[PDB]
């Protein structure tokens, strides 16, 4: 269900991580993300606030800054709402 | 006190106190059960100084509701587990404007938090 | 040095604290703010991190948002800035 | 004189001088041991005057025999710490037939006092 | 082990604190000291003097003149206690 | 004007001095309100805080428990009020 990367970002609160931190994020969705502005977990994170936590919103909305697919939209979203769950 | 205490606790133990001159590192169980804390870690962090690690024994228990204190060498306290520790390996946990205690468990994970912060 | 409904908010993190559970952010300020959409403290957080923590930006946005004049705008910016610093 | 002068002290630090002038404050570590003194105030009471109160550093330490004088901004000395501290942010201690002085430790406890009664 | 209101108490000197100020003393025993005489903590403290700090004395003595239970008797002998080790 | 062993007594608090550290007070009325059971200053403090700092009436008593003149009696009175004035 989640993946290794997915289990170290959430055990842990995300300090400076950057973007490619996160679990199913490539070094080329993490770079593009990185291009785009949101050169750390932080930044993405404000965003996905901003999405207030919607799932199809955030996924789309990866989808269309880093080409990132069903998939590793899918596990970011996962990612980012169990650390806000857990921390925030 | 010049020093805003900012705290952050995930599990059964709190960061119930840190000694703004690095006596000691005092933990309560803020719970209602007791908190196994063997191998536990205590990563003390004093503004840019070097981390200061006290890793608790294998097994060892916190009871619900009490109060641990890891007193450093040159706090001159008596060990008294559980109630007492003497970290007489670390003369002092430090000082300086930015006190950071964290409590890591036995899987290298950060459960409680406190920081001591100065301008 | 600071408020102590800014110690209040730094010392926690906010959770689910509305708008006006920000320092110098009352009443009149935070319901003007949830009226124009940020109807959340952590949405203004999320537009605080798209501004990348910037002091000028968030404080003029704040005031042209609400109202706020350099006080209020000041504390607020200080005291996102410093929850940051505590938990993010 | 005609200021009657009455002083109680519990502590280390009693209270040496005090300017009927307002020009300065005069302490000294009476004790042989040193005494730290980090974050201590001075409450100030002048007849009826509002209270006067005067914080030490977050870490402030009078040595035993020491002797550590507290100036005003009027009195336009300099300040030699741990020996002189000159609290610039105070024009005069004030004046009046009721002088009394009381020093406050880091806990908000009065150790010390000294009071100067005129008729 | 102690109330706030006896270290406020013990903290400063007693001066012209009512009798009610004393730990452990409700407004009724306040109310009865001030009936017997007993109007202020100066009085009560002399009283303590010539009881020359006994505390099964002083609580007896208590009790009998305004109905301190053990409890009341104690917290108000501690308090007297403490004040005279301080200052006297 | 005033006796000098009486301004060393009112300079500073009484702490632990005998009965007859007590201005006016010399060996033998000392040592009679010791016998009295007066071996301390502070019980006989203690007995005038009682006495509600009445001159006529701690004289008086003073008088019939050791059997000082108004001359004594009225140096130790004027004593006890200065140090009260001065600590209590």
């Amino acid at each position: 269900t989640t993946s290794q990367k997915h289990r170290d970002f959430v055990a842990e609160p995300m300090g400076e991580k950057p973007v490619g931190s996160l679990a199913g994020i490539g070094e080329v969705l993490g770079k593009k993300l990185e291009e785009r502005g949101f050169d750390k977990a932080y930044v993405v994170l404000g965003q996905f606030l901003v999405l207030k936590k919607d799932e199809d919103l955030f996924r789309e909305w990866l989808k269309d800054t880093c080409g990132a697919n069903a998939k590793q939209s899918r596990d970011c979203f996962g990612c980012l709402r169990e650390w806000c769950d857990a921390f925030l | 006190s010049s020093f805003s205490q900012h705290a952050r606790t995930s599990g059964r133990v709190a960061v119930e106190e840190v000694d703004e001159e690095g006596k000691f590192v005092r933990l309560r169980n803020k719970s209602n059960e007791d908190q196994s804390m063997g191998n536990w870690q205590i990563k003390r962090q004093n503004g840019d100084d070097p981390l200061l690690t006290y890793r608790f024994p294998p097994k060892f228990t916190l009871k619900a509701g009490q109060v641990v204190t890891i007193w450093a060498a040159g706090a001159g306290a008596t060990h008294s587990p559980p109630t007492d520790l003497v970290w007489k390996a670390q003369n002092t946990w430090g000082c300086g404007n930015s006190l950071r205690t964290a409590l890591i468990n036995s899987t290298g994970e950060e459960v409680a938090m406190r920081k001591l912060v100065r301008s």
